[PDB]
């Protein structure tokens, strides 16, 4: 006994009942960049932080 | 005492050529006196960067 639904016999009218998660996807025009490498000592901000 | 200000090159009339020639017309960007302090905007590096 486990108490999880691993294998379940379902009717063909209930096949698409597993669609219950929301996904957010970016469009093709968007660009993903990792800016971790720009953490270097010798740079200055235009508007200095308080 | 160096200022930036929009001005125009003179365009004198030539109604009488010889009288115009007799006077030594010329133009210069040298100022007779500095402008009034209430019409001057003072810029620094910090404000320009902001």
């Amino acid at each position: 006994f486990i108490n999880k639904r691993i294998v379940e016999r379902v009717r063909v009218g209930q096949i698409l009942a597993v669609l219950n998660r929301r996904f957010v996807a970016y469009k093709g025009k968007m660009r993903i960049m990792d800016i971790t490498q720009s953490l270097k000592m010798g740079t200055k901000l235009a508007a200095p932080t308080v | 005492q160096v200022y930036m200000h929009r001005d125009m090159l003179p365009e004198p009339r030539l109604d009488d050529i010889e009288r115009f020639r007799q006077e030594g017309f010329y133009y210069t960007n040298m100022l007779e006196a500095p402008p009034e302090i209430d019409r001057v905007v003072q810029y620094t590096y910090e404000i320009a960067r902001l």
